[PDB]
DNA sequence: ATATATATATATATATATATATATATATATATATATATATATATATATATATATATATAT
DNA sequence: ATATATATATATATATATATATATATATATATATATATATATATATATATATATATATAT
């Protein structure tokens, strides 16, 4: 395993002078950089057009003005907006293509970084441990090659959910605790997030 | 009705799998899709481990405020003992404190985690294991249970 | 919702300039250190 | 014979000095970002020439 | 009526010039990391003083 070790310092050095997401967040001017880029692509999905795009840019570039501890444009936002389209289109941060530019997978990496870091909805919620011990039982029934396994597995499940039927014949069925379902469905929506990215 | 139809089809599956397990039919998870199945089982894993990190932060600057808070003169006992019921209620309600709780609950119930342990031995046992993980990852999961428990 | 992206501005702000973790990917010398503690931690969870 | 006071030996704690290591502060070299300047590239203004379609006159 | 040659007008392409914007290269200022130096803190070396338990001599 050391072997690895050797290698992996090769890896983060390649990395970190190369990769996009990670020199971003290396230079000074990230953050001003991460929210603007975060913001545009929030409201849209499509991938906006290019026109819209800069047009937006150039307005939330004005609201950072206020913010004069980097670089405020004084005479021309417009402008600004457009150098730095150009410019984030050159460090590969966003494609453009039929004129609809898009944020790169290494921007959707930088972005997620930043996101996970502040006091926050973390990554994980309460039902995940339900969804990994659900997955865990499913997959533990398939690998078990065993035939007299799937059937006691088959055998236990089927009485558990006749069970449930009893009780529900009888109407006694219960829902989901109203505030469990809410991060309960927060979880759902971070597992498919993932998709996307990769 | 819903619930009931939902129950109806359900039913209907694994009798339909019953019916082809006596049979002997019964079809294994594809080798190779074993192994990025289980991969992506350890993925999940990894969430928890890192946010009940942040758990043990939380509880820690909780439990710094109330000191602090202790030192005010002007606090009655009857508002310290309000401070720290308040500030233990309130932390528990956070997303934090309801993934520590919901762990919690899942110590009264431990046969559920003693299951999830058992079924993580089976799993790491198998031969695609091998090929899936490393034997520090295959480590890891197996005691992740436990570990929950010592976080 | 531009509520949010005006505050968010700050959020972004104070982590780059306090969060241990930014700060680390910040600096110089962030790959080696970085590999050397993976390293360390890697191969036993007990501390 | 038992209890109290003094001398002894042992154990310990303490005092002072030396060297080593940590931490804090200052100065330095270096990398990053910005800005200035040049040149180049893109667009548009102005006008000319060219190119196409048409009509009219001529020849069969 | 057909077919060819000329003139006409309309449309488009092209040429040159002006201005604007982008990009590339160099210089400058600023931030970050390292290193130097001072001082302070930790440990250990050396020896001394003190504290405790014991034993012996004296008094009841």
């Amino acid at each position: 395993m050391e072997e690895n070790t050797r290698q992996r310092t090769e890896n983060y050095i390649s990395a970190k002078n190369q990769h996009p997401a990670w020199i971003l967040l290396a230079t000074r001017r990230a953050p001003l950089v991460l929210s603007a880029l975060k913001t545009l692509f929030e409201k849209s999905h499509d991938g906006i057009p290019l026109e819209e795009a800069i047009q937006s840019l150039s307005s939330i570039l004005i609201e950072h003005v206020s913010q004069e501890q980097y670089d405020i444009n004084q005479d021309n936002p417009f402008l600004q907006a457009s150098r730095e389209l150009r410019e984030w289109i050159k460090r590969r941060l966003i494609v453009e293509r039929d004129g609809r530019i898009f944020a790169t997978d290494a921007l959707e990496v930088a972005i997620t970084f930043v996101e996970s870091l502040d006091n926050r909805f973390m990554t994980s919620t309460a039902s995940r441990l339900s969804t990994v011990q659900r997955e865990i039982e499913n997959l533990e029934t398939r690998l078990n090659p065993n035939p007299a396994n799937r059937v006691a597995t088959l055998r236990r499940r089927i009485s558990e959910l006749e069970r449930e039927l009893q009780e529900a014949e009888a109407g006694h069925i219960e829902v989901l605790e109203t505030h469990q379902a809410v991060e309960h469905i927060r979880d759902v929506y971070n597992l498919a997030s993932s998709l996307r990215a990769d | 009705a819903n619930r009931v139809a939902t129950l109806r089809r359900r039913i209907s599956e694994l009798e339909r799998e019953l019916q082809e397990a006596e049979a002997g039919h019964i079809e294994v998870l594809e080798t190779h899709q074993a192994v990025e199945h289980i991969r992506d089982v350890y993925n999940l894993a990894s969430s928890l481990r890192a946010d009940f990190r942040r758990v043990e932060d939380s509880w820690r600057e909780a439990d710094r405020a109330l000191r602090q808070s202790i030192i005010g003169e002007q606090y009655h006992r009857g508002d310290i003992v309000e401070r720290l019921l308040n500030d233990q209620d309130a932390l528990l309600n956070t997303p934090e404190g309801r993934v520590f709780d919901s762990f919690q609950q899942q110590l009264r119930q431990s046969s559920e985690l003693k299951a999830m342990s058992e079924r993580l031995r089976v799993i790491l046992s198998h031969p695609s294991a091998s090929d899936a993980l490393n034997r520090l990852q295959r480590h890891d999961l197996r005691w992740l249970v436990k570990r929950l428990v010592d976080e």
